């Protein structure tokens, strides 16, 4: 959840907002180790419930998200249902565990390609065009993350947009991301420069991957 | 002496506007069939299966014409090559279907078949069904017959399935056409076409458009 003023500004200026719970457990092995654990349901519940309690009156918030990269655990399903019961006015989405689980109203993959399948075991990233028409699938598809804009990037951006316009149920997506996470440091002459991972003596670190 | 007056054009022509040569005449076989007064007038064969296709039921509905009599029977026998795998015998008189009763001129035979050899384009396993109309004490009146292919066709969760597996149709449309005989078909031409089709990795044909 963002600074409270963000939602006020999005209400007044006009932007659709996905409000997302502060739950990410990416480094766990497997990713759902905590989110499938009922011992962690209380802590997870508070991060979802207290967000909804805070932000439910903002018109700009149109979709609730259960968090990010925490696999798919039974805790997600429990909390998906809690939101649907407490707030029927907004769809709930969540990408973890293969982007099309029972804890999401919207097929919301990250970096699924337009035409090319990436058939990873358990958590495949299908071509977005193919994903819509898998046997039994009826949901809209909006990528929670796509077109990773790292450095000299956004090659193939037009391919996504051609597909979005052609396919009714391809309703767009969210580019990753808005702003480089670089930090200002100063050299011997007090001149400012843009720093990334490892520039603060932080180790281990992932270098420029924050930009 | 037969006399047949064939019209090239009829009201039927309005329903026959296929993109093809417009021809006319007696262009398929003419036959003479003798049937007994008491006869098999229709039969339908169905095959239903359990979940893994290890058990089937063959259901044969048989209809008769003629005078109904207590001594009449139908025997349906099913054959896997030279082996009789199943058989059933019943008098006429179907189950009650409404307030007025049932079909006294029909009978349904149900035969159990364990581990049926399944029909597909890949392996066209066939059984023979023989339908015998007879007196109970053993007089055959007449017999009819067909080849039976044990297969289930269903659409489930948006997929066309054949014996529980999704098909990939390598198909072609085929008109009945011969450069010398027009729209007259012969066995040799049919076999030639099927051979060429299968040799070229086709498994399906659409009867365009009749
Ligand atoms: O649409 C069609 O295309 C073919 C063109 O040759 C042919 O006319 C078929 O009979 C018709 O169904
Ligand atoms: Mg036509
Ligand atoms: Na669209
Ligand atoms: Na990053």
């Amino acid at each position: 959840p963002n600074h409270p003023l963000w939602y006020t500004l999005c209400d007044r200026y006009g932007l659709y907002v996905v409000d997302e719970a502060n739950i990410e457990t990416h480094g766990m092995v497997p990713m759902n180790r905590l989110t499938d654990d009922p011992r962690w349901l209380p802590a997870m519940s508070e991060r979802v419930t207290r967000m909804v309690q805070r932000d439910r009156n903002h018109p700009s918030v149109i979709i609730w998200s259960l968090g990010n990269e925490s696999g798919h655990g039974a805790n997600h399903d429990a909390l998906y249902r809690w939101i649907k019961s407490v707030d029927p006015s907004r769809p709930v989405q969540y990408e973890g565990g293969g982007a099309d689980t029972t804890a999401t109203d919207i097929i919301c993959p990250m970096y699924a390609r337009v035409d090319e399948d990436q058939p990873f075991p358990a958590v495949p990233k299908w071509s977005i065009k193919k994903w819509l028409s898998l046997p039994g699938e009826t949901r809209p598809l909006i990528l929670c993350e796509y077109a990773h804009a790292m450095g000299n990037s956004l090659g193939g951006f037009a391919k996504y947009w051609q597909a979005f316009r052609q396919y009714p149920r391809l309703q767009g997506g969210f580019v990753w991301d808005w702003v480089d996470q670089s930090l200002i440091k100063y050299d011997e002459n007090g001149n400012p420069w843009s720093a990334y991972g490892g520039d603060f003596g932080d180790t281990p670190n992932d270098r420029q991957f924050c930009m | 002496r037969l006399a047949v007056m064939v019209l090239r054009w009829s009201d039927g022509s309005y329903l026959e506007d296929q993109d093809m040569w417009r021809m006319s005449g007696i262009f398929r076989d003419v036959s003479l069939l003798h049937k007994p007064t008491t006869q098999i007038s229709d039969f339908h064969v169905a095959t239903r299966f359990n979940d893994d296709f290890s058990r089937a039921v063959l259901e044969a509905e048989v209809q008769m014409c003629g005078e109904l009599r207590d001594y009449l029977r139908v025997t349906v026998s099913l054959w896997q090559g030279e082996t009789q795998v199943a058989s059933g015998t019943a008098p006429f008189g179907g189950e009650i279907i409404d307030e007025r009763g049932g079909y006294a001129d029909r009978v349904t035979l149900r035969l159990n078949v364990e581990n049926p050899k399944l029909w597909s384009a890949e392996i066209p396993n066939l059984y023979r069904a023989v339908v015998e109309l007879h007196t109970a004490d053993g007089t055959l009146i007449e017999a009819e017959a067909c080849d039976v292919g044990f297969r289930e066709v269903r659409i489930e969760n948006g997929l066309l399935l054949l014996n529980g597996k999704p098909l990939l149709i390598r198909g072609v449309n085929r008109h009945e056409h011969h450069p010398l005989h027009g729209q007259v078909m012969d066995e040799q031409t049919m076999v030639q076409d099927i051979l060429l089709m299968k040799q070229n990795n086709f498994n399906a044909v659409r009867c365009s458009h009749y």
